[PDB]
């Protein structure tokens, strides 16, 4: 939903584009592997440079959506397997501390 | 019969915005 006026503290109006920008951009298709580990996403860095809705991401200080998120996979009734499709808010990534748990390394 | 004539500024909360 749009951010209700209970809410709301910035005072200027918003701007909401609409079709521009609600509708479904297709990213890079990823190669599944008898050996994948998995991918991530982080949202909304995924379309910041894509179509308008990366053009009003950039232009402005303040963004706010929601999001629709279809994940496909096709393979024959051969095939086997299966992909957890999980939403975690607010995914921060921690390193591996050097191995020995000794290094405070940052992801880069 | 007279002889001389001459003789709250804040509320308690913030102001709202209202819509342009
Ligand atoms: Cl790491
Ligand atoms: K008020």
């Amino acid at each position: 939903e749009y951010c209700p006026d209970t809410d709301a503290t910035a005072v200027d109006k918003p701007t909401r584009p609409d079709v521009s920008v609600n509708r479904f951009f297709t990213l890079d298709t990823k190669s599944w592997a008898k050996d994948s580990k998995g991918w991530y996403w982080k949202f909304p860095d995924v379309l910041t440079e894509v179509g308008v809705f990366g053009q009003n991401a950039q232009f402005h200080y303040l963004y706010r959506s929601g999001f629709c998120v279809h994940v496909q996979c096709n393979a024959s009734k051969f095939h086997q397997g299966a992909l957890l499709v999980a939403v975690l808010p607010e995914y921060v990534l921690g390193t591996i501390a050097g191995g020995t748990g000794n290094e405070n390394s940052h992801p880069p | 019969g007279d002889p001389i004539a001459d003789m709250l500024q804040v509320l308690p909360t913030a102001a709202n915005t209202e819509a342009s």
